[PDB]
C-alpha cells in the first residue's frame, strides 16, 4: 500500500514527519510514500531523498490538476495526508486554501481517508459541510489551535498535563541513563507512547475497575478509556464491558499491547447539557480598573496574559475558555478567569463568550507590575502567556521577546 | 478531542455543524446524567488518607487501592527535580514521570496525576 | 425595507412553497452588479397574479439596503439578513420546498487571486447539495455562477472532470446548473451577421 502526502512540503516538516512515521521501533513499514508539490526539491531534499531511497518516491505536479492525481494513482492510496503551513502570515488564506485541496481530493475520489491540519477552529464547520466528508469513517481533520489551547487549559486545571499528553505521541524508544538525575527518570516516562487493541473475550461480566486492576496487576497495562458510538473515559463500577470494546491501551511497544488479547486461563447550562451556559453580557459588565481588581479579592483563579492589537490576528480565546466550563464541574468549583491585554483587540473576541460566567477582563499590558499585583497574581492557580501576533512579525528571528 | 476538550460527541458535533453557535437549555431527567464523567485532577499524598503509604509504598499499591476504593484512576507522577538528591534545596520545579512500574517507591512530597468521577 | 425584513423565527413560522431564493456574497465595499433586472421577467405581466412566484434574499444587510432603492416597488418581495453558508438559515427558508435556488458573486471582480476564485460559491453548492432533511440535497435544483471556467469541475462528484475539455461539454454545463459570463463572448459575432438581439433576446 502507497499514501500521498501533498501541501506546504517544507523540508524541516518533512524531515519530521519522516522521523516520526518511518520509526524503526514501529511494527510494519512496508506502505510507501509519495509526495507533491509545485516547488522543484533542493539539493539537500534529494540528498534527504536518496537516503530514504526504498520507502519514498517524489512527483513534481499541482494536487488541483485530475491528471496529476490519476498520475499518482490515488485511487489505489490508502490514505492522503496534508500539511499545512503552521508559520503563514494569514491563518485564513492557508485554511481556504487545504479546503480547497480537501475539496479536489473528494471530487478526484469520493471514499478515500484524508488527514489534514487546521489552523481556524472556525472553518471546521467549513471543512464538515463537504457532502463526501463523513468523519465516521475515518476522515479525520485535527485543529492546531483547538488542541494547543486544549492542552493549555487542561494545564491550568493540573501543571504537567500538557507535556504528559503531548509524549504519548512521539513514538521513541527507551535509553538508559545511568547519572541518577530527574533526566533518567524523565526518560523512563517519556519511553511509553499510545496504542489501541481490542481486549480478550475473557472479560465480558467483569466492572471496569476490575479488568484494571486485574489486567495492571498481571501484565502491567492500564486502562485510560473504551469504545462503547461513545468513548468512555474510567467508567465506574456500574457498567459491564461489552465485547469487542477496544480499550485503550499505554505500553510501550505494541508487542505487550498484543499480550492482551492472547489471553491464557431559569437556563443555566447549554441544550446540550455539556457545559454550563448563561445570559449573554455586555463588555461594560466585565470590564474592570485597577481599583475594582483591588477591591475583587481572587484567589485559585487563573490568569491569562495576550498581546496583539486590532491589527494582529485571532487566537480563538473562545476554545481556551470551552473546556474550563464543562458541566463536569460544579459551579462553585469552577475557576474565575481574568483578562490583561488590549481592549481594542479583545473586543473582536468578545462576542463569543458573553456566554460563559465567571469571566473579567482589566485592560491595560500585562507588562505592568502594578496590574499583576493588582490581579493577586500571587495566589493565581496559573498563569497563560499567549501573544496573537507571534506570526506576523517582521523579523524571522527574535520571537516571542 | 473527548479528553483535552472538555467533551466532543456526536450530538454536540452534529448540533456544532447545524448551528455553529451553542445556546442554553433547561433542566431534564436526561443531560443531567450527562455530567456523569471523569476529570483530571491532582492529588497530594500529604494530608489524605493515602498519605501513610507516601513514605515507602508501592506505586501499584497505591493505584490499585485508589481503584478498589473510589474507583480513582491515577497515572502519572510529578516529582521534584532534585527531590532523588540527598542535598536539601530550596529548588520547587517539578517534572512529569509518565506510567511509573509496580515496584515504584514513594516521596512522601509527592505530587500524584489522577482522574476522579463526579457527584 | 423594514416592513420586508424577516428574522428567523418569522421566516420560520411562515410557508413558502414553489419560491425563488437568492444568495448573494457582498458588502459595502463590493461592486454593484444589480438585481432589478433578475427580478424583472419574474415581476413581469404575463403571469397571473396568484400563480407568481415569491423571492426571497439572503446575504447582507449592506448590500441588500444599497440595492433596495431601485427594488421596492416589486411585489412578493422579502429580505433575509444572515448568510447561505449556515444550515440552521437555509432550513428556515424551506429550500426542500423551494423551486429553485439561484448563488451569485458580488465580490467576483475585485479579487485578483488567481487561487481562491468562486471559492465561496463552490463552498455554498456543495453545502446545499450535502443537505440532509427528514430526502438529502442532491435533488435540490439549483444554479451558480462562475467567474472561471475550469472550477466547473468541483461543482459535481459524479463526473468524469477533465481539463482539457472545454466548457459546455461538462456536466453541470449540460444539465443547466452551471452558468458563466465566459459563454456570452458569441453574442457579438452572433448580432453582427443577423438582427436576433434586436427582438428576440
Amino acid at each position: 500500500k502507497h499514501i500521498v502526502v501533498c501541501g506546504h512540503i517544507t523540508l524541516e516538516s518533512v524531515s519530521n514527519f519522516l522521523k516520526d512515521f518511518l520509526h524503526k521501533d514501529r511494527d510494519d513499514v512496508n506502505v510507501e510514500i509519495v509526495f507533491l508539490h509545485n516547488i522543484s526539491p533542493n539539493l539537500e531534499l534529494e540528498a534527504l531523498f536518496k537516503r530514504h531511497f526504498t520507502q519514498v518516491e517524489f512527483y513534481q505536479g499541482s494536487v488541483l490538476n485530475p491528471h496529476d492525481l490519476a498520475r499518482v494513482k490515488i485511487e489505489s492510496a490508502d490514505a492522503c495526508l496534508i500539511l499545512a503551513n503552521k508559520y503563514c502570515a494569514d491563518p485564513d488564506a492557508e485554511d481556504a486554501s487545504n479546503i480547497m485541496r480537501v475539496i479536489s481530493i473528494k471530487n478526484y475520489h469520493p471514499k478515500i481517508r484524508i488527514i489534514t491540519q487546521m489552523l481556524q477552529y472556525h472553518n471546521k464547520a467549513h471543512l464538515l459541510n463537504i457532502p463526501s466528508w463523513n468523519w465516521k469513517e475515518g476522515d479525520d481533520a485535527i485543529c492546531l489551535a483547538e488542541l494547543k489551547l486544549g492542552f493549555i487549559a487542561q494545564s491550568c486545571l493540573a501543571q504537567g498535563l500538557s507535556t504528559m499528553l503531548a509524549n504519548l505521541f512521539s513514538m521513541r524508544s527507551f535509553i538508559k541513563i545511568e547519572e541518577d538525575t530527574w533526566q533518567k527518570y524523565y526518560l523512563e516516562g517519556v519511553s511509553n507512547e499510545m496504542y489501541t487493541e481490542y481486549l480478550s473475550s475473557a472479560f465480558v461480566g467483569l466492572s471496569f475497575p476490575t479488568v484494571c486492576e486485574l489486567c495492571f496487576v498481571k501484565l502491567k497495562l492500564l486502562m485510560i478509556a473504551i469504545e462503547y458510538s461513545r468513548i468512555l473515559i474510567n467508567p465506574g463500577n456500574h457498567l459491564k464491558i461489552q465485547e469487542g470494546t477496544l480499550g485503550f491501551f499505554i505500553a510501550s511497544d505494541a508487542k505487550e499491547v498484543k499480550r492482551a488479547f492472547f489471553y491464557c486461563k431559569v437556563k443555566k447550562y447549554d441544550s446540550t447539557g455539556m457545559f454550563h451556559w448563561c445570559a449573554p453580557k455586555e463588555i461594560e459588565k466585565v470590564i474592570l480598573t485597577r481599583s475594582e481588581a483591588a477591591m475583587t479579592v481572587l484567589s485559585g483563579h487563573v490568569v491569562v496574559c495576550i498581546f496583539g492589537d486590532v491589527s494582529s490576528a485571532l487566537i480563538g480565546l473562545r476554545n481556551l475558555v470551552m473546556p474550563l466550563r464543562a458541566s463536569n464541574f460544579h459551579y462553585h468549583e469552577l475557576k474565575h478567569i481574568v483578562f490583561v491585554g488590549s481592549i481594542e483587540y479583545l473586543k473582536r473576541e468578545w462576542e463569543t463568550l458573553h456566554n460563559f460566567p465567571k469571566v473579567s477582563i482589566l485592560p491595560g499590558t500585562p507588562l505592568s507590575r502594578a496590574d499583576l499585583r493588582a490581579v493577586n497574581i500571587n495566589l493565581c492557580d496559573m498563569c497563560v502567556i499567549l501573544s496573537a501576533n507571534q506570526n506576523n512579525i517582521d523579523d524571522t528571528s527574535l520571537q516571542d521577546k | 478531542r473527548t479528553l483535552v476538550t472538555g467533551g466532543a460527541t456526536p450530538e454536540l458535533e452534529a448540533l456544532i455543524a447545524e448551528e455553529n453557535a451553542l445556546r442554553g437549555g433547561y433542566s431534564t431527567p436526561q443531560t443531567l446524567a450527562n455530567r456523569d464523567r471523569c476529570r483530571v485532577a491532582q492529588l497530594a499524598l500529604l494530608d489524605g488518607p493515602f498519605a501513610d503509604l507516601g513514605d515507602g509504598g508501592c506505586y501499584g499499591d497505591l493505584f490499585c487501592k485508589a481503584l478498589k476504593t473510589y474507583n480513582m484512576l491515577c497515572f502519572g507522577i510529578y516529582r521534584l527535580r532534585d527531590a532523588h538528591l540527598s542535598t536539601p534545596s530550596q529548588c520547587t520545579k517539578r517534572y512529569v514521570i509518565t506510567n511509573p512500574p509496580y515496584e515504584f517507591e514513594l516521596v512522601p512530597t509527592d505530587l500524584i496525576f489522577c482522574l476522579m468521577q463526579f457527584d | 425595507i423594514e416592513k420586508v425584513i424577516l428574522t428567523r423565527s418569522e421566516a420560520a413560522m411562515t410557508v413558502l412553497s414553489g419560491h425563488v431564493v437568492v444568495c448573494i456574497f457582498g458588502d459595502v465595499s463590493s461592486a454593484l452588479i444589480g438585481l432589478r433586472n433578475l427580478v424583472m421577467p419574474l415581476r413581469a405581466s404575463n403571469f397571473h397574479y396568484h400563480e407568481l412566484k415569491h423571492i426571497v434574499f439572503v446575504g447582507s444587510i449592506e448590500y441588500l439596503k444599497r440595492e433596495w432603492e431601485t427594488l421596492h416597488n416589486f411585489p412578493k418581495v422579502s429580505i433575509l439578513p444572515g448568510t447561505p453558508l449556515s444550515r440552521a438559515d437555509l432550513r428556515a427558508v424551506n429550500i426542500n420546498l423551494c423551486d429553485m435556488c439561484v448563488i451569485l458573486s458580488a465580490n467576483q471582480n475585485n479579487i485578483d487571486d488567481t487561487s481562491l476564485q468562486d471559492k465561496e460559491c463552490i463552498l455554498a453548492s456543495l453545502n446545499i447539495k450535502s443537505m440532509q432533511f427528514d430526502t438529502t440535497g442532491v435533488n435540490i435544483p439549483i444554479i451558480t455562477e462562475l467567474v472561471n471556467d475550469t472550477n466547473v469541475q468541483f461543482l459535481d462528484q459524479d463526473d468524469d472532470d477533465d481539463p482539457d475539455t472545454e466548457l459546455y461539454l461538462t456536466q453541470p454545463f449540460a444539465c443547466g446548473t452551471a452558468f458563466a459570463v465566459s459563454v456570452l463572448d458569441s453574442l457579438m459575432s452572433a448580432t453582427y451577421f443577423n438582427d436576433n438581439i434586436l427582438t428576440l433576446i
